[PDB]
């Protein structure tokens, strides 16, 4: 004979899992996380994630958080937003913490459901539809902290240099930080210069994401940088992506979460398309660049799949690119990315994927 | 140009006519609704974001608001991802990666539209 | 201009269908679509959350739907309902709270009926124990469990009587159940057995006359159930078959497979070549119109792969549906003709029915 | 072999797999929880010739998997032989009745 058994965790090691977050926007009560096993395609489970769910998996690697909202009767009734930690071998729910009914509602980008580099708290971004920053601490199951300093600013950058540090895009075009206590209110707070004019050059929010800097690409392809290696975060930019014969043929960044570093190297991987003008930046790429941040040049170019978003995996010299439904496995080791794999139907809508972390 | 209701159905559900410009979601003229009529039973965001769409039949620029219709499950039709002069949160109003039915009592997403509010 | 809301919907009740959108992929966001049959124009829609059930009151006021909540969707606690909803303005107005056990299953007709003069609805439930649940409209409230229904399955509404409705047993025959004022149960009886349950199963979908039903069987044989008197007069097998038909083993398929055009005495049924075990859900190849006073085919045309149907008594029409398209037919002659398909109509939908029109 | 709705074991499955949900055909996806209730089909093995019966039990409380979603209906009847019936949620009576996918399981020969 033989008996159905639940209670078992998920069949392949956490250094092969990726998390494709699926919107699911035709149903967008429905979406989920669906996990992935990048090194073969095998689908290893889910989580459901109600209405416009976001999710990250805990630094260390045990816990996958979400972030959604529910009603009591879904389009009626009283509503909350919360936090979930879910395990992340079990694929099971272990906790829900509230937070107040105004967390972000919004496409997948990374920097609106992020975290201290510490692990210990949870930063998110709340839209009511004025602005500002959630703190919820992980251990007691809380939201601690509200940050109100960042009315007017969006989406939440971590420094990964420093344990409970992280930066916000201000409508200033300067940048916003903010330094966490170890209880998760506000220790102490900064604000750079002006880095970007909002007006003629906006940047994209997708940081790539260097231990002590972030570069950031313009819709015109300018390349901006913060470098955080002090308490004063220092401002540059503008350098062009382009090249003459590029501008010829107006080549400009599209997409999402459209930027990636490797953090070993420098280069930082961008989704471009040709014949760029007003309302195509969020065009599917045409090609992927590869960029020196040393010298501020391309070193190459390679068809970009028609991919939307990315993220980079620095210990296994990887990236994964994403369409809306499939995902594309690279390896960056060397500076022209390889294919290695497309895994098709991950999703029905996702603008986002995510590696299971093993730094720790 | 200016009065959708007197135009051709097939004119004002598609993507590319004039006015919806900064459309990200299912357009409620296909749902049930007409560009200023929620479809029965979901209910107008009391917020927007905005922007200018060029008139190509008079030649003028618009301000538009795009107001989402709330409180039911998606509309499913005609969906439009059009970005001419959007812009990432940091500019939030002209911002169309989010929700604009976050306010609303009930913030499940139904369908969008293009609200016409005058001259820009 | 001014975003408003309020509005009714923009063609009259006379025009509109309903078309019963499981969206099985996503079931958790089910929905009916609301649509013109005279032009393919989609009207409006109704949300109902975890595999909804719907039907129009019969005095074409009110939608009536059948869910099931819970507090988190995937955990928390359960609340089966009945909604009841304004027709025009496609607006939630009241819930009557069910026992948790209303039947979660594919969209039979028989699952969720109503009395003739519309004061009570008649519902399945499964626990998986089987009972038929009665709900008083005007009310607000669950009546109780009519328990005597146990090992039976689907509702019969006997249009000749106010408040009286049969259900299918597992003994082959049919259990006739009668109401009080109150809604209880105040008289019942079982026929004899119509069908051998093992060696003829019937459809549980019936072609429903004034004061009688028609049935078909995996092996296209017809049954019926004569109500017209004080007690069921059953009968049957007749077959749908002549020799051609047996020898290519035509036998019905489908789910919602049946109708009848009452003025006529004609019986419509889809119907598919090839026919063997494993076969009786398979989409029309064709659908055959049958004289039952006769008992010949008086017609055949192509199926379309429709999978489920509904009969206007009113306007002679014959609506089929294929899962996700819906084909208007003219049947007010002998050979269905067909006036046009309305495509898109759902992603996954076995159930279409009539915005009611008279009735009395 | 065993992720196809021809699979002989699958033949009165309606609903997603679960050995292409992250389970196997007689493990629910992490997560989600069997059904203590299922229908029952009697399949035949193409490969000793024999019947055997299998207990087609749901996996429950996470939302539809959405792969490998079959439809076979070998000796599927109605829903007053109940439990011979595949048109209902065997999810019904779990805590969490939100359907997932479906298992084959091998009950023994019919
Ligand atoms: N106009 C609204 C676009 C939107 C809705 C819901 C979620 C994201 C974006
Ligand atoms: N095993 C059957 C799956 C199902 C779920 C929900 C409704 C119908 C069927």
């Amino acid at each position: 004979r033989e008996v159905l058994t639940g209670g078992h965790s998920v069949s392949a090691p956490q250094e092969n899992r990726i998390y494709v977050m699926d919107s699911v926007f035709m149903h967008l009560t429905e979406s989920r996380v669906h996990v992935y096993d990048y090194t073969n395609g095998k689908f290893l489970g889910m989580v459901p994630t109600a209405f416009n769910g976001h999710v990250q998996v805990s630094n260390d690697g045990k816990k996958i958080y979400t972030m959604t909202t529910y009603h009591e009767r879904i389009t009626r009734g009283k509503r909350s937003d919360v936090v979930e930690v879910w395990d992340a071998d079990k694929l099971t729910f272990e906790k829900e913490i509230s937070l107040p009914p105004k967390r972000v509602q919004g496409l997948n980008y990374d920097g609106l459901f992020r975290q201290t580099t510490d692990g210990k708290f949870i930063v998110l971004q709340n839209a009511s539809p004025a602005t500002s920053i959630g703190i919820v601490d992980v251990a007691k199951g809380d939201y601690v902290e509200d940050v109100t300093a960042a009315a007017g600013c969006w989406s939440v950058i971590p420094q990964p240099n420093r344990p409970r540090s992280f930066m916000t895009i201000c409508g200033d075009g300067g940048l916003l930080t903010i330094n966490l206590g170890e209880d998760g209110k506000v220790a102490s707070q900064s604000r750079s210069k002006q880095m970007f004019s909002v007006k003629d050059d906006p940047i994209f929010i997708a940081p790539a994401l260097d231990k002590d800097k972030a570069h950031f690409v313009s819709y015109y392809g300018n390349v901006y940088s913060a470098d955080f290696s002090g308490d004063e975060v220092k401002v540059d930019g503008p350098w062009s992506l382009l090249n003459d014969e590029d501008k010829a043929k107006n080549w400009v960044p599209g997409g999402y979460n459209l930027v990636g570093l490797h953090r070993a190297s420098g280069r930082m991987y961008v989704f471009m398309h040709p014949d760029g003008k007003e309302g195509t930046h969020k065009f599917p790429a045409a090609e992927i660049w590869v960029m020196d941040t040393k010298t501020k040049q391309r070193v190459a170019r390679i068809p970009g799949r028609d991919a939307l978003s990315m993220t980079i995996d620095q210990q296994r010299n990887l990236m994964l690119t994403l369409d809306g439904g499939n995902v594309n496995v690279y390896d960056i080791s060397q500076p022209e990315p390889k294919l290695l794999r497309t895994i098709e139907g991950a999703a029905e809508a996702s603008l986002q994927v995510q590696f299971h972390p093993v730094g720790g | 140009s200016l009065n959708p209701d007197l135009a051709n159905e097939d004119e004002v559900n598609s993507c590319d006519y004039w006015r919806h410009c900064a459309v990200d979601g299912f357009l409620c003229s296909c749902c049930g609704g007409t560009t200023t009529t929620c479809p029965p039973g979901s209910t107008p965001s009391p917020i927007s974001w905005i922007g200018t769409c060029h008139n190509p039949h008079d030649g003028k620029d618009y301000l538009i608001s795009y107001h989402d219709c709330c409180g039911k499950t998606a509309c499913g039709r005609c969906q439009c991802n059009t970005q001419t002069r959007e812009r990432p949160g940091y500019e939030f109003f002209l911002h169309n990666d989010v929700n604009w039915c976050m306010a609303n009592e009930n913030s499940t997403f139904h369908c969008t539209t293009s609200v016409l509010v005058g001259l820009a």
